[PDB]
């Protein structure tokens, strides 16, 4: 409704204020950040072990002279 | 892909093993078959990433785009020979085989046949 779009406005306002700022997450404090870190570790194992932000190097192979 | 038949070979191979490698070939045959079936299976090349979706919608695009450039520039070599003057010791072994046996044996057979004439009787 339109008296219920009066509430919808309210939320839209808070979203921008946060996004162009942050306090933790604006409304979240350390608590968010801490939770992430618990999920973030387990995902490394699911996703590999390193190179997550940096291109993988490679190596090349050899033989036996016969 | 990598191999082929030359002559008559995977069957015609295994049975026949020049004494100077003879023993080796028995073991080598079975190794080869392992390589054969394996190679045929593998993928040959993957896809090559849809950048459009990832660049737009992974909006850390400073990171993504830099890694992109490094990947797109990224050059690749080939594997390594090691064992292919065997290929050429082949033409040598092929001399040994024909002329070195061909010739001496042809002269031998020459005598066996000339002696065949009289022993018709």
């Amino acid at each position: 409704l339109d008296p219920v779009q009066k509430l919808f406005v309210d939320k839209i306002r808070e979203y921008r204020t946060k996004r162009q700022t942050s306090g933790g997450p604006v409304d979240a404090g350390p608590e968010y950040q801490q939770d992430l870190d618990r999920e973030l570790f387990k995902l490394k194992q699911m996703y590999g072990k390193a190179d997550m932000n940096t291109f993988p190097n490679f190596t090349f192979e050899d033989p036996k002279f016969e | 892909r990598k191999l082929a038949l030359k002559t008559i070979d995977w069957v015609a191979f295994g049975e026949i093993i020049p004494r100077n490698q003879k023993a080796v070939a028995n073991s080598l045959k079975s190794w080869n078959e392992t390589l054969t079936s394996r190679l045929a299976t593998l993928p040959e090349k993957p896809p090559a990433i849809d950048w459009a979706y990832y660049k737009a919608n992974v909006a850390k695009a400073g990171l993504v785009d830099d890694f992109e450039k490094k990947f797109n520039a990224l050059k690749v070599p080939i594997p390594e020979d090691k064992y292919t003057a065997q290929v050429d010791a082949e033409e040598k072994e092929d001399v040994k085989s024909c002329a070195e046996f061909l010739t001496q044996s042809k002269t031998r057979i020459q005598e066996y046949e000339k002696e065949l004439e009289k022993m018709r009787n």
